[PDB]
């Protein structure tokens, strides 16, 4: 009826991911030094192209 | 050779009279079918019996159709056994359940004239019903006239 | 029902890399210029076993080709000990397919969103009445042989 | 006479003065000059008329003159019947070595035996301790209980009560008792507790008296009122009590203090107003606020049963025992007759499960005459999608509803009346739905032939 | 209508409701969360009307609103759900900078019509969201959806039934939402909340909830006349002929009248 683990859940399993917020903010810094093009939504590359 | 009849039971809003004849139709020949219907309002009560002529193709059909996930519903389709059956289960059977509006007829017999005497039992009916409804209120205290 | 389970599991897949990558920059430039936790469908040997274990998972799909199938044996016996519905589906790589891999050995879905947790019990309804107790009586029983 | 006026520490002085003790009762006054001096001490008092800081004294002013280190080991142990009490008088000691370098700890039958065994291994100077578990860690551990210089025996009537007599003789015999001061309180005064005060404490004790001999124990100016309420919806009912009887007084009893701190944090998010006395706040806090709820017109305080045995129960319309009751004949007797009031009559209501209706038979035996209260189903406001939802979000609170989960199984598994109230009868994933859980968290529900040609053991050495 | 015989139909239900609350239940136990005056507060008093034809032709499922001196809904204890139409994140930030004293209290959930077929579709979530709220308010722009979206649940029974509210003004969800601005939306609701509500079933009974009995008589008795006078000239077909009897109603109780009779016909007969 009960788990076989009695240990304790981590708050991770709780908050936000922080390997994503790592990921985004590398992401920020490479946009901000221009090395990778920033977010355009899908129907502004449809009518680009 | 004797016929097998067959319960299903939490039937889909859809799969009521002729969706069942045909579909059990692929599974072998139905003598007879019967959806049990409500009296005041036309409509299914979830819950069919299906009678065909071979008992051993109504153990198929009953077997492989009856955990069936059907549009939310889990069949129920369960093989009634031979002594068990009642004899005028099937009276309806092979027949339109018709929509009938009982309400509307009320209306319209409430519209209806009455020619002469029929009000003076609507007034006879009125006032020995207001009698039991005073003394019912004489118990508790509440007076009224006219 | 493998049908069903299908609709509600495909209904719940993971992000492939791509919408990942794409959500990810959207977040960078949104930071540059508030969400809940992500429900999806759970894979992996070792993930889904310890799922089953403390109780998490809902309901336990398990191919039935995994050619070292000692990897699988327990399983259905150990989602019977902890009272977890399972069910064995026809292909590792359709359960592959769900998650965008070439194949899984075994999925679960453990929760999910509000708008469909109805079905979702119902499915599990489903599979303890369509499948568990077909198989009750021969799942303890030898199969194969030669006899006559 | 006060505090001020024996020479002690100024870290005791300052670690007293904040918890806003200024005057003494009688057992203090009288049982801490003496227990200063090195005599042994015989008392007679009872729960609630300030115990606990008349052995906590004589200790942390014997650790803090020794300077015991935390590689001393134990220098004085505390040993107390239930953990629940044993949990106070840590938070007691915890307020009062506020200031002391000496380490203090806690252990108790229902915990970890390895975090337990570490905690004893790195060194505790006061432990409080509970008799199984303390002779556990006696014989199976490797710890320092060398320099032991005290040795406090609390509440020892309901100890040999429960059954630990075997327990504290074994206890005794192994603690070292050259140089150790015994103090050994008990409300009463049997056979048994003659016989532990001679085993334990030397040829000459020094018997003190703060008893009132006016106990009111009469078997039938009462009535108490029962609910039978299965244990997924109990905290529900209870809820629902708590938002239908608002403008009212209601005093709410609890088995332990981590379900009252869960509960506590639970009814603030869940916008219910309450008021908490649980040990893991300030004493000054505790007494604010209890303070505040005898001078209101309504709201409703949430306490440990244990923790209000000593308080001064003001007058209030409803007293509730959510939890089994520890004392049973306590509860009934006293609790009632403090919820009936000097005015116009308040009732004592108890929460019963479907499976200790045993208790009731009880009650037909002890001649209480009862009252059943029954609820319509369709008036329980139903919050348990949204106590679900917030248990599974935040980390805080399922911690919280862990701990308290815990201690609510721990507290029913150490329970004397076993037979009415036993763990094994108890629906575990329900009472876990009761504090919010889909799956129940993993607990230890408990925490023939001699061999042939073996003849009993005459010699050798075993460790 | 002569008014003090209502006044005194009044004191009688008053007395007989007062009289039977206090009676205690002989099964040897007592109710946990009723008492006396809890028990007397939720009490309602219904008004039936008993048209000599049928009001309406068929199933008119919206509910018509009538305007009393003295309003319903008035205690705290009752929340109230709204069922808008278009982003229900611009109503939540709405109610977010509404009137936080009372409306903000009252209102306890505020949902779309698209959430409400995604995550009430099945009859255990529409039965919850009825044991829940005991006022629903809907959106005029999508009330005519909500038979489907909330089916026999909330249908079979008038009693919460869906009060229509217009959210108007004088198309992509979250770029506008076409409405009218929030103090008079505010007040839209607030007129809403009391109000009495007539359903226009095909038979003749028609019951209105006027007053509960934790009410003044005078109350009462003014909320019956303006009942009468605003449901005959605007909902009864044929006006003032059709009325046969106005009964006065505790739900456990017998039916005060008041008859309004000297004739049982039209000029047919």
């Amino acid at each position: 009826k009960m788990p076989l683990s009695a240990a304790p859940e981590p708050k991770r399993r709780f908050i936000p991911s922080k390997n994503e917020a790592k990921q985004i903010m590398k992401l920020v810094r490479a946009i901000r030094e221009g090395r990778i093009l920033p977010y355009k939504p899908p129907e502004e590359r449809e009518r680009e192209e | 050779s004797q016929p097998g009849v067959m319960y299903i039971a939490r039937l889909p809003h859809g799969f009521y009279e002729h969706e069942l004849r045909g579909y059990f139709s692929q599974f072998g020949e139905i003598t007879r079918l019967r959806v049990v219907r409500n009296k005041k309002t036309g409509a299914s009560r979830h819950r069919a019996f299906i009678e065909f002529a071979d008992a051993e193709v109504a153990d198929i059909a009953a077997r492989t159709m009856d955990k069936y996930l059907l549009f939310g519903h889990i069949l129920t389709c369960k093989i009634v056994p031979p002594a068990q059956v009642h004899p005028d289960l099937f009276k309806g059977a092979n027949r339109r359940f018709k929509v009938v509006p009982w309400n509307k007829m009320a209306g319209r017999q409430l519209e209806r004239p009455l020619s002469e005497s029929q009000w003076q039992v609507k007034v006879a009916k009125e006032e020995q019903r207001r009698a039991a409804r005073a003394e019912k209120l004489k118990e508790m205290g509440y007076e009224f006239e006219a | 029902l493998a049908a069903q389970a299908f609709k509600l599991l495909n209904k719940y897949r993971p992000e492939t890399k791509q919408e990942k990558k794409e959500r990810l920059l959207r977040e960078a430039t949104a930071i540059k210029e508030v969400s809940k936790k992500p429900y999806t469908v759970k894979y992996g040997l070792n993930h889904v076993v310890g799922l089953i274990e403390n109780k998490k998972a809902s309901l336990v799909l398990i191919a039935n080709d995994v050619d070292p199938i000692e990897l699988v044996v327990f399983l259905p016996a150990l989602c019977r000990k902890m009272g977890i519905p399972y069910a064995i589906i026809k292909g590792k790589a359709r359960l592959g397919t769900l998650v965008h891999k070439k194949t899984a050995a075994v999925v679960a879905i453990t929760e999910v969103r509000s708008e469909d947790k109805n079905e979702l019990a119902k499915l599990i309804s489903a599979v303890k009445e369509g499948y568990l107790e077909k198989v009750e009586d021969t799942r303890k029983r030898w199969g194969g042989g030669i006899m006559g | 006479q006060e505090f001020s006026e024996l020479n002690l520490s100024e870290k005791t002085t300052k670690a007293i003065a904040e918890m806003g003790f200024t005057k003494m009762t009688e057992i203090q006054r009288r049982a801490i000059p003496p227990a200063l001096a090195g005599k042994d001490v015989l008392g007679a008092a009872k729960t609630g008329s300030g115990k606990t800081l008349a052995f906590l004294i004589p200790a942390v002013e014997m650790l803090s003159s020794l300077r015991f280190k935390p590689r001393n080991g134990t220098g004085a142990i505390v040993v107390t019947p239930t953990r629940e009490l044993a949990l106070q008088i840590f938070g007691v000691a915890r307020e009062l070595m506020k200031y002391h370098s000496q380490t203090y700890g806690v252990v108790i039958g229902g915990a970890n035996r390895r975090a337990e065994a570490e905690k004893l291994g790195k060194g505790v100077n006061l432990l409080i301790a509970t008799p199984g578990r303390l002779l556990d860690h006696l014989q199976n551990t490797p710890f320092v209980f060398k320099n032991l210089k005290s040795l406090i025996i609390d509440e020892a009537d309901r100890i040999l009560e429960i059954g630990f007599e075997d327990e504290m003789r074994q206890i005794v015999k192994i603690l070292p008792k050259e140089d150790r001061q015994t103090m050994l309180f008990s409300a009463t005064q049997t056979t048994k507790v003659e016989d532990l005060a001679r085993i334990s404490l030397r040829p000459g004790p020094l018997y003190i008296n703060v008893d009132e001999e006016k106990k009111y124990s009469t078997v039938e100016g009462l009535e108490q009122g029962y609910v039978v309420v299965e244990a997924d919806k109990r905290f529900l009912l209870l809820f629902s009590f708590l938002k239908k009887m608002a403008k009212k007084k209601i005093i709410v009893f609890f088995s332990s203090c981590n379900s009252v701190k869960y509960y506590s944090e639970l009814l603030q998010y869940i916008d219910l107003p309450v008021l908490d006395l649980h040990g893991k706040q300030k004493q000054q806090k505790r007494t604010n606020t209890f303070f505040e709820f005898c001078n209101a017109k309504s709201g409703t305080l949430i306490c440990t049963d244990v923790a209000a045995r000593g308080l001064d129960i003001p007058q209030v319309d409803w007293i509730v025992q959510f939890d089994p009751p520890d004392d049973p004949r306590d509860y009934i007797h006293r609790v009632g007759r403090t919820a009936r009031g000097n005015n116009g009559k308040g009732r004592s209501l108890l929460f019963l499960q479907p499976c200790e209706l045993g208790f009731l038979a009880h009650l037909k035996a002890a001649k209480v005459p009862v009252v059943e209260y029954d609820f319509p189903k369709n008036k329980i406001l139903n919050v348990q999608s949204q106590l679900e939802k917030l248990i599974s979000t935040n980390y805080y609170l399922n911690q919280s509803a862990k701990e308290g989960y815990r201690s609510y199984i721990h507290a029913y598994a150490s329970h004397s009346l076993r037979s009415v109230f036993d763990v094994h009868k108890l629906d575990l994933v329900k009472v876990a739905k009761s504090f919010g859980f889909s799956t129940p968290p993993r607990v230890d529900i408990t925490l023939g032939r001699r061999a042939y040609g073996s003849q009993p053991r005459q010699g050798g050495r075993y460790k | 209508v002569d008014p003090d015989q209502t006044l005194k139909a009044c004191k009688a239900l008053l007395a007989h409701i007062k009289k039977a609350a206090a009676a205690p239940r002989p099964d040897g136990k007592q109710n946990l969360l009723a008492d006396e005056e809890s028990t007397v507060a939720e009490t309602p008093i219904w008004l039936t009307l008993t048209t000599k034809k049928h009001i309406h032709d068929s199933h008119r499922l919206q509910p018509g609103k009538i305007i009393l001196p003295h309003p319903l809904n008035t205690s705290e204890e009752i929340s109230v759900c709204l069922i808008t139409a278009d982003p229900q994140r611009f109503y939540k930030n709405a109610v977010a900078d509404e009137f936080p004293e009372d409306l903000r209290a009252k209102i306890g959930r505020v949902i779309d019509i698209s959430h409400l077929k995604a995550k009430f579709k099945a009859y255990e979530a529409q039965r919850k969201l009825f044991s829940e709220h005991d006022v629903f308010l809907a959106d005029t722009r999508i009330i005519n959806r909500l038979p489907k979206a909330l089916g026999k649940t909330f249908y079979k029974t008038t009693t919460k039934r869906p009060i229509p509210v217009v959210l108007m003004a004088q198309r992509d969800p979250l770029e506008n939402a076409n409405a009218r601005p929030i103090p008079e939306i505010v007040a839209e609701i607030r007129k809403a909340i009391g109000a009495a509500l007539v359903h226009l079933s095909p038979s003749t009974n028609t019951a209105i909830k006027v007053g509960y009995a934790n009410w003044e008589p005078e109350k009462l008795a003014a909320n019956i006349e303006t009942v009468i006078r605003e449901l005959v000239e605007r909902f009864v077909p044929q006006k003032w002929q059709n009325v046969r009897n106005f009964y006065v109603k505790g739900p456990e109780t017998a039916a005060l009248p008041i008859y309004q009779t000297d004739e049982l016909w039209l000029d047919e007969s």
